[PDB]
Protein backbone atom coordinates (compact mmCIF):
# COMPACT_ATOMS: atom_id res chain seq x y z
CA UNK A 1 0.00 0.00 0.00
CA UNK A 2 2.87 2.34 -1.15
CA UNK A 3 4.78 2.02 2.04
CA UNK A 4 7.80 3.36 0.11
CA UNK A 5 5.50 7.01 -0.75
CA UNK A 6 4.46 6.78 2.91
CA UNK A 7 7.36 8.04 4.22
CA UNK A 8 7.71 10.60 1.42
CA UNK A 9 4.47 12.10 1.76
CA UNK A 10 4.91 12.17 6.03
CA UNK A 11 8.70 13.78 5.13
CA UNK A 12 6.69 16.22 2.71
CA UNK A 13 4.27 17.20 5.21
CA UNK A 14 6.58 17.81 8.11
CA UNK A 15 4.86 15.28 10.42
CA UNK A 16 6.90 12.25 10.38
CA UNK A 17 6.85 11.92 14.45
CA UNK A 18 3.12 11.89 15.51
CA UNK A 19 2.30 9.10 13.50
CA UNK A 20 5.37 7.60 11.66
CA UNK A 21 2.76 5.29 9.45
CA UNK A 22 2.03 3.34 12.69
CA UNK A 23 3.79 0.08 12.30
CA UNK A 24 2.97 -2.66 13.79
CA UNK A 25 1.79 -5.84 13.52
CA UNK A 26 -1.00 -5.09 11.33
CA UNK A 27 0.14 -1.87 9.38
CA UNK A 28 3.78 -2.27 8.47
CA UNK A 29 3.27 -6.12 7.02
CA UNK A 30 0.47 -5.10 4.91
CA UNK A 31 2.55 -2.33 3.04
CA UNK A 32 5.02 -4.35 2.45
CA UNK A 33 3.69 -7.49 0.89
CA UNK A 34 11.63 -6.87 6.36
CA UNK A 35 11.48 -3.46 3.71
CA UNK A 36 11.63 -4.51 0.22
CA UNK A 37 14.66 -3.28 -0.93
CA UNK A 38 14.24 0.11 -2.71
CA UNK A 39 16.56 0.58 -5.93
CA UNK A 40 16.56 4.18 -5.81
CA UNK A 41 19.68 5.96 -5.48
CA UNK A 42 19.32 8.67 -3.01
CA UNK A 43 15.77 9.27 -2.98
CA UNK A 44 14.78 6.34 -1.60
CA UNK A 45 17.87 6.05 0.62
CA UNK A 46 17.96 9.11 2.48
CA UNK A 47 14.26 8.83 3.62
CA UNK A 48 15.29 6.03 5.40
CA UNK A 49 18.07 7.60 7.20
CA UNK A 50 15.87 10.48 8.20
CA UNK A 51 13.11 7.92 9.42
CA UNK A 52 16.29 5.97 11.49
CA UNK A 53 17.12 9.40 12.64
CA UNK A 54 13.64 10.65 13.62
CA UNK A 55 13.00 6.97 15.75
CA UNK A 56 15.95 7.25 17.98
CA UNK A 57 13.74 8.70 20.63
CA UNK A 58 10.75 6.23 21.18
CA UNK A 59 13.45 3.21 20.92
CA UNK A 60 10.63 0.78 21.24
CA UNK A 61 7.71 1.26 19.69
CA UNK A 62 8.79 0.69 16.09
CA UNK A 63 9.75 -3.00 15.78
CA UNK A 64 10.89 -2.83 12.08
CA UNK A 65 13.89 -0.90 13.02
CA UNK A 66 16.12 -4.51 13.27
CA UNK A 67 14.98 -5.08 9.71
CA UNK A 68 16.14 -1.60 8.41
CA UNK A 69 19.41 -2.24 10.94
CA UNK A 70 19.50 -6.01 9.04
CA UNK A 71 19.19 -3.70 5.14
CA UNK A 72 21.91 -1.29 6.11
CA UNK A 73 23.98 -4.16 6.83
CA UNK A 74 23.56 -5.71 3.93
CA UNK A 75 24.23 -2.35 1.52
CA UNK A 76 27.86 -2.27 3.65
CA UNK A 77 28.14 -5.81 3.05
CA UNK A 78 27.63 -4.98 -0.57
CA UNK A 79 29.45 -2.17 -1.04
CA UNK A 80 32.27 -3.82 0.71
CA UNK A 81 31.59 -6.75 -2.23
CA UNK A 82 31.74 -4.13 -4.98
CA UNK A 83 35.23 -2.31 -3.78
CA UNK A 84 36.72 -5.88 -3.65
CA UNK A 85 35.23 -6.97 -7.12
CA UNK A 86 36.58 -3.12 -7.88
CA UNK A 87 39.96 -3.68 -6.78
CA UNK A 88 40.47 -7.03 -8.71
CA UNK A 89 38.61 -5.75 -11.74
CA UNK A 90 41.53 -2.92 -11.86
CA UNK A 91 44.21 -5.49 -10.82
CA UNK A 92 43.16 -7.55 -13.58
CA UNK A 93 43.63 -4.90 -16.77
CA UNK A 94 45.28 -6.60 -19.50
CA UNK A 95 48.62 -4.49 -20.80
CA UNK A 96 47.16 -3.90 -24.64
CA UNK A 97 44.39 -4.08 -26.99
CA UNK A 98 44.45 -1.03 -28.91
CA UNK A 99 40.89 -1.05 -29.26
CA UNK A 100 39.50 0.59 -32.53
CA UNK A 101 37.48 4.22 -32.67
CA UNK A 102 34.56 2.19 -34.96
CA UNK A 103 33.39 0.27 -32.70
CA UNK A 104 33.78 2.44 -29.93
CA UNK A 105 31.47 4.82 -32.15
CA UNK A 106 29.03 2.20 -33.06
CA UNK A 107 28.86 1.49 -29.06
CA UNK A 108 28.29 4.91 -28.05
CA UNK A 109 25.33 6.01 -30.14
CA UNK A 110 23.20 2.62 -29.17
CA UNK A 111 23.67 3.21 -26.10
CA UNK A 112 23.28 6.97 -26.05
CA UNK A 113 19.82 5.90 -28.13
CA UNK A 114 18.73 2.87 -25.83
CA UNK A 115 19.17 5.48 -22.77
CA UNK A 116 15.60 7.07 -23.52
CA UNK A 117 13.81 4.59 -25.21
CA UNK A 118 13.46 5.36 -29.29
CA UNK A 119 14.10 2.95 -32.06
CA UNK A 120 18.27 2.05 -33.00
CA UNK A 121 19.43 0.32 -36.15
CA UNK A 122 21.37 -2.69 -36.45
CA UNK A 123 24.37 -2.19 -39.04
CA UNK A 124 26.18 -4.70 -37.10
CA UNK A 125 -6.17 -2.86 -40.70
CA UNK A 126 -4.42 -5.46 -38.27
CA UNK A 127 -6.27 -3.50 -35.30
CA UNK A 128 -4.30 -5.28 -32.36
CA UNK A 129 -1.36 -3.69 -33.38
CA UNK A 130 -2.76 0.05 -33.86
CA UNK A 131 -3.38 0.24 -30.08
CA UNK A 132 0.27 -0.05 -29.50
CA UNK A 133 0.84 2.36 -31.38
CA UNK A 134 -1.76 4.66 -30.06
CA UNK A 135 -0.40 3.79 -26.44
CA UNK A 136 3.11 5.00 -27.72
CA UNK A 137 1.91 7.96 -28.81
CA UNK A 138 -0.39 8.88 -25.96
CA UNK A 139 3.14 8.02 -23.89
CA UNK A 140 5.20 10.80 -25.34
CA UNK A 141 2.09 13.13 -25.04
CA UNK A 142 1.67 12.74 -21.42
CA UNK A 143 5.80 13.26 -21.09
CA UNK A 144 5.31 16.31 -23.42
CA UNK A 145 2.62 17.35 -20.67
CA UNK A 146 4.76 17.17 -17.99
CA UNK A 147 7.37 19.55 -18.57
CA UNK A 148 8.22 22.89 -16.76
CA UNK A 149 6.69 26.37 -18.94
CA UNK A 150 10.00 28.26 -17.50
CA UNK A 151 12.40 26.47 -19.66
CA UNK A 152 15.39 28.15 -21.00
CA UNK A 153 18.56 27.77 -22.72
CA UNK A 154 22.15 28.06 -22.32
CA UNK A 155 24.25 27.26 -25.48
CA UNK A 156 28.23 27.80 -25.40
CA UNK A 157 28.24 30.12 -27.63
CA UNK A 158 27.27 33.50 -25.84
CA UNK A 159 30.19 34.50 -24.40
CA UNK A 160 29.96 36.51 -27.58
CA UNK A 161 27.60 38.75 -26.44
CA UNK A 162 28.87 40.30 -22.84
CA UNK A 163 25.12 39.07 -21.41
CA UNK A 164 25.04 41.80 -18.63
CA UNK A 165 22.58 41.61 -15.22
CA UNK A 166 20.07 42.63 -17.78
CA UNK A 167 20.78 42.25 -21.34
CA UNK A 168 18.11 39.55 -22.66
CA UNK A 169 20.40 37.42 -25.18
CA UNK A 170 18.47 36.29 -28.33
CA UNK A 171 19.03 32.53 -27.68
CA UNK A 172 17.81 31.74 -24.59
CA UNK A 173 14.35 30.00 -26.01
CA UNK A 174 15.88 27.46 -28.12
CA UNK A 175 14.60 24.64 -26.65
CA UNK A 176 11.17 25.65 -25.46
CA UNK A 177 9.90 26.03 -29.03
CA UNK A 178 11.10 22.66 -30.36
CA UNK A 179 9.60 21.29 -27.03
CA UNK A 180 6.13 22.77 -28.57
CA UNK A 181 6.60 22.15 -32.31
CA UNK A 182 6.65 18.18 -31.04
CA UNK A 183 3.56 18.41 -28.90
CA UNK A 184 1.62 20.26 -31.51
CA UNK A 185 2.63 18.01 -34.04
CA UNK A 186 1.74 15.35 -31.89
CA UNK A 187 -2.15 16.82 -31.66
CA UNK A 188 -2.02 17.57 -35.46
CA UNK A 189 -1.96 13.97 -36.42
CA UNK A 190 -5.23 13.72 -37.15
CA UNK A 191 -5.49 17.30 -38.36
CA UNK A 192 -3.11 16.17 -41.09
CA UNK A 193 -4.77 12.73 -42.05
CA UNK A 194 -8.25 14.45 -43.15
CA UNK A 195 -5.94 17.23 -45.61
CA UNK A 196 -4.27 13.57 -46.97
CA UNK A 197 -7.88 12.12 -47.39
CA UNK A 198 -8.63 14.47 -49.43
CA UNK A 199 -5.45 15.14 -51.52
CA UNK A 200 -5.34 11.72 -52.37
CA UNK A 201 -9.03 10.74 -52.96
CA UNK A 202 -8.96 13.63 -55.48
CA UNK A 203 -5.37 12.46 -57.58
CA UNK A 204 -6.22 9.04 -57.01
CA UNK A 205 -9.95 8.68 -58.13
CA UNK A 206 -9.63 8.92 -61.51
CA UNK A 207 -5.74 7.88 -62.28
CA UNK A 208 -6.20 7.79 -65.58
CA UNK A 209 -6.25 11.31 -67.27
CA UNK A 210 -2.70 12.58 -66.22
CA UNK A 211 -1.20 8.94 -65.84
CA UNK A 212 0.01 8.41 -69.52
CA UNK A 213 0.72 4.65 -69.08
CA UNK A 214 -2.80 4.39 -67.82
CA UNK A 215 -4.89 5.82 -70.50
CA UNK A 216 -2.77 4.48 -73.35
CA UNK A 217 -3.82 0.77 -72.58
CA UNK A 218 -6.72 -0.94 -75.04
CA UNK A 219 -8.52 -1.45 -71.74
CA UNK A 220 -8.89 1.54 -70.61
CA UNK A 221 -9.33 4.11 -73.59
CA UNK A 222 -11.92 1.05 -74.98
CA UNK A 223 -13.47 0.94 -71.54
CA UNK A 224 -13.70 5.43 -71.79
CA UNK A 225 -15.07 4.99 -74.88
CA UNK A 226 -17.56 2.49 -74.65
CA UNK A 227 -18.83 4.33 -71.57
CA UNK A 228 -20.33 7.30 -73.52
CA UNK A 229 -22.60 5.50 -75.40
CA UNK A 230 -25.27 7.25 -76.49
CA UNK A 231 -28.79 5.16 -76.09
CA UNK A 232 -30.23 4.53 -79.62
CA UNK A 233 -33.80 5.85 -80.60
CA UNK A 234 -36.55 3.46 -82.44
CA UNK A 235 -38.01 4.84 -86.13
CA UNK B 1 12.42 37.70 -34.39
CA UNK B 2 10.96 40.10 -37.36
CA UNK B 3 13.95 40.11 -39.99
CA UNK B 4 13.95 38.55 -43.08
CA UNK B 5 14.61 34.76 -43.06
CA UNK B 6 17.26 33.11 -45.38
CA UNK B 7 16.58 31.48 -49.13
CA UNK B 8 13.08 29.57 -49.17
CA UNK B 9 12.74 25.70 -48.14
CA UNK B 10 14.75 25.82 -45.14
CA UNK B 11 11.83 26.40 -42.15
CA UNK B 12 13.31 26.80 -39.10
CA UNK B 13 12.09 26.87 -36.26
CA UNK B 14 10.22 29.35 -35.76
CA UNK B 15 8.41 29.26 -39.49
CA UNK B 16 7.47 25.29 -38.12
CA UNK B 17 6.10 27.14 -35.02
CA UNK B 18 3.56 29.86 -36.50
CA UNK B 19 2.10 27.32 -39.18
CA UNK B 20 1.54 24.66 -36.39
CA UNK B 21 -0.27 27.94 -34.23
CA UNK B 22 -2.24 29.18 -37.02
CA UNK B 23 -3.58 25.72 -38.27
CA UNK B 24 -4.99 25.39 -34.28
CA UNK B 25 -6.54 29.12 -34.40
CA UNK B 26 -8.55 28.95 -38.08
CA UNK B 27 -8.26 24.96 -39.39
CA UNK B 28 -8.77 25.93 -43.04
CA UNK B 29 -8.30 29.40 -44.87
CA UNK B 30 -4.70 28.94 -45.64
CA UNK B 31 -4.49 32.70 -47.31
CA UNK B 32 -5.25 33.53 -43.51
CA UNK B 33 -2.49 31.05 -42.46
CA UNK B 34 0.33 31.86 -44.98
CA UNK B 35 0.84 35.36 -43.27
CA UNK B 36 0.55 33.87 -40.13
CA UNK B 37 4.57 32.67 -40.80
CA UNK B 38 5.07 36.00 -41.86
CA UNK B 39 3.95 36.19 -45.45
CA UNK B 40 7.37 35.23 -46.93
CA UNK B 41 5.84 31.74 -47.47
CA UNK B 42 3.69 30.61 -49.96
CA UNK B 43 0.20 29.72 -50.02
CA UNK B 44 0.87 26.50 -52.60
CA UNK B 45 4.00 25.87 -50.39
CA UNK B 46 3.22 26.10 -46.58
CA UNK B 47 0.57 23.09 -47.62
CA UNK B 48 3.83 21.11 -49.52
CA UNK B 49 5.61 21.30 -46.40
CA UNK B 50 2.75 20.34 -43.77
CA UNK B 51 2.24 17.46 -46.05
CA UNK C 1 -11.66 39.57 -16.90
CA UNK C 2 -10.98 41.82 -19.53
CA UNK C 3 -8.24 42.20 -21.98
CA UNK C 4 -8.38 44.92 -24.57
CA UNK C 5 -7.86 47.48 -22.22
CA UNK C 6 -5.70 50.90 -23.06
CA UNK C 7 -3.33 50.70 -20.14
CA UNK C 8 -1.62 53.61 -21.70
CA UNK C 9 -2.16 57.76 -20.83
CA UNK C 10 -0.32 60.61 -22.41
CA UNK C 11 -0.27 64.29 -21.20
CA UNK C 12 -1.31 66.33 -23.41
CA UNK C 13 1.17 69.45 -22.03
CA UNK C 14 4.60 68.29 -23.68
CA UNK C 15 7.47 68.86 -21.35
CA UNK C 16 9.80 67.45 -23.24
CA UNK C 17 13.10 68.97 -22.26
CA UNK C 18 15.08 67.27 -19.74
CA UNK C 19 13.22 63.72 -20.73
CA UNK C 20 15.58 61.28 -22.52
CA UNK C 21 15.93 58.66 -20.48
CA UNK C 22 12.63 57.19 -20.13
CA UNK C 23 10.48 55.50 -22.83
CA UNK C 24 9.43 57.68 -24.90
CA UNK C 25 6.23 56.80 -27.86
CA UNK C 26 8.64 58.68 -31.41
CA UNK C 27 5.67 62.39 -25.34
CA UNK C 28 6.08 60.51 -22.30
CA UNK C 29 4.22 56.74 -21.75
CA UNK C 30 2.36 56.71 -18.33
CA UNK C 31 1.11 53.02 -17.59
CA UNK C 32 -1.83 52.16 -14.95
CA UNK C 33 0.95 49.73 -12.92
CA UNK C 34 4.37 49.98 -11.98
CA UNK C 35 7.68 48.29 -13.26
CA UNK C 36 9.43 45.08 -11.78
CA UNK C 37 12.94 44.90 -10.82
CA UNK C 38 14.04 41.06 -11.86
CA UNK C 39 17.80 40.65 -10.92
CA UNK C 40 18.80 37.23 -12.80
CA UNK C 41 16.58 35.49 -15.31
CA UNK C 42 18.45 32.09 -14.46
CA UNK C 43 18.02 30.73 -11.24
CA UNK C 44 20.80 27.77 -10.33
CA UNK C 45 18.13 24.81 -9.31
CA UNK C 46 21.12 23.20 -7.50
CA UNK C 47 23.77 25.27 -5.02
CA UNK C 48 22.17 23.37 -2.09
CA UNK C 49 21.28 26.10 0.29
CA UNK C 50 18.45 26.37 -1.73
CA UNK C 51 17.68 22.64 -2.68
CA UNK C 52 18.23 22.09 1.73
CA UNK C 53 19.16 18.37 1.56
CA UNK C 54 18.55 16.17 4.80
CA UNK C 55 22.03 16.03 5.94
CA UNK C 56 23.91 17.88 8.61
CA UNK C 57 21.52 28.36 12.50
CA UNK C 58 24.45 29.16 10.29
CA UNK C 59 24.87 32.62 8.96
CA UNK C 60 26.78 33.22 5.50
CA UNK C 61 26.95 36.64 3.31
CA UNK C 62 28.02 34.99 0.11
CA UNK C 63 29.94 37.47 -2.60
CA UNK C 64 27.33 38.44 -4.80
CA UNK C 65 24.58 37.12 -6.92
CA UNK C 66 26.30 35.55 -9.60
CA UNK C 67 26.92 32.46 -7.79
CA UNK C 68 23.30 31.34 -8.44
CA UNK C 69 23.62 33.01 -12.45
CA UNK C 70 25.66 30.57 -14.03
CA UNK C 71 28.41 32.57 -14.76
CA UNK C 72 30.92 31.01 -16.76
CA UNK C 73 35.13 31.29 -16.69
CA UNK C 74 36.96 33.92 -18.32
CA UNK C 75 39.24 31.19 -19.79
CA UNK C 76 36.98 29.66 -22.03
CA UNK C 77 35.96 33.35 -23.31
CA UNK C 78 39.18 33.91 -24.06
CA UNK C 79 39.87 30.53 -25.73
CA UNK C 80 36.86 31.73 -27.90
CA UNK C 81 38.12 35.09 -29.12
CA UNK C 82 41.44 33.33 -30.10
CA UNK C 83 39.31 31.04 -32.27
CA UNK C 84 37.84 34.04 -33.01
CA UNK C 85 40.77 35.13 -35.45
CA UNK D 1 -9.47 23.86 -31.11
CA UNK D 2 -12.46 21.06 -32.20
CA UNK D 3 -9.61 18.41 -33.42
CA UNK D 4 -10.13 14.95 -31.68
CA UNK D 5 -7.35 13.19 -29.62
CA UNK D 6 -5.04 10.98 -31.11
CA UNK D 7 -6.32 7.97 -29.28
CA UNK D 8 -9.35 7.61 -31.33
CA UNK D 9 -11.19 4.58 -32.72
CA UNK D 10 -11.48 5.95 -36.33
CA UNK D 11 -7.59 5.89 -37.39
CA UNK D 12 -7.69 3.49 -40.53
CA UNK D 13 -7.19 6.26 -42.71
CA UNK D 14 -7.88 3.77 -46.03
CA UNK D 15 -11.28 2.21 -45.66
CA UNK D 16 -13.03 3.79 -49.05
CA UNK D 17 -10.49 3.64 -51.68
CA UNK D 18 -11.53 1.45 -54.45
CA UNK D 19 -8.57 2.26 -57.02
CA UNK D 20 -9.33 2.49 -60.30
CA UNK D 21 -7.34 -0.81 -61.39
CA UNK D 22 -9.84 -2.07 -59.40
CA UNK D 23 -12.70 -1.37 -61.33
CA UNK D 24 -15.64 -3.71 -62.40
CA UNK D 25 -15.65 -3.65 -66.44
CA UNK D 26 -18.46 -4.20 -68.62
CA UNK D 27 -18.46 -7.74 -70.36
CA UNK D 28 -20.50 -9.69 -72.19
CA UNK D 29 -23.49 -10.53 -70.94
CA UNK D 30 -24.46 -14.06 -71.51
CA UNK D 31 -28.37 -14.96 -72.09
CA UNK D 32 -30.66 -17.80 -70.97
CA UNK D 33 -34.38 -18.60 -73.00
CA UNK D 34 -35.11 -22.25 -72.14
CA UNK D 35 -33.74 -25.68 -72.54
CA UNK D 36 -34.86 -26.30 -75.93
CA UNK D 37 -33.53 -23.50 -78.07
CA UNK D 38 -30.03 -24.03 -79.54
CA UNK D 39 -30.16 -21.61 -82.57
CA UNK D 40 -30.56 -18.08 -80.80
CA UNK D 41 -28.32 -15.99 -80.32
CA UNK D 42 -27.23 -17.17 -76.56
CA UNK D 43 -24.94 -13.91 -75.42
CA UNK D 44 -25.45 -9.98 -75.61
CA UNK D 45 -22.57 -7.72 -76.03
CA UNK D 46 -23.52 -3.72 -76.34
CA UNK D 47 -20.47 -1.84 -74.77
CA UNK D 48 -18.64 -4.61 -73.98
CA UNK D 49 -14.30 -4.14 -73.79
CA UNK D 50 -13.59 -7.86 -73.67
CA UNK D 51 -14.84 -10.88 -76.17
Amino acid sequence: LQEQSELMSTVMNNTPTTVAALAAVAAASETNGTIPKPRSSAQLEQLLYRYRAIQNHPKENKLEIKAIEDTFRNISRDQDIYETKLDTLRKSIDKGFQYDEDLLNKHLVALQLLEKDTDVPDYFGDPDTEIRISARISNRINELERLPANLGTYSLDDCLEFITKDDLSSRMDTFKIKALVELKSLKLLTKQKSIRQKLINNVASQAHHNIPYLRDSPFTAAAQRSVQIRSKVIV
Amino acid sequence: ENNGNSVKKNWSDQEMLLLLEGIEMYEDQWEKIADHVGGHKRVEDCIEKFL
Amino acid sequence: IMIDAASSFVLPISITKNVDVLQRTDEILWFRGPSVIVNERIINSGDPHLSLPLNRNEKESLPGPFVLGLRPSAKFTAHRLSMLR
Amino acid sequence: SNIPDPTLPPTEMMTRFLHPNWYALPTTVWLKYGNYNSWAPSFNENGTVVD
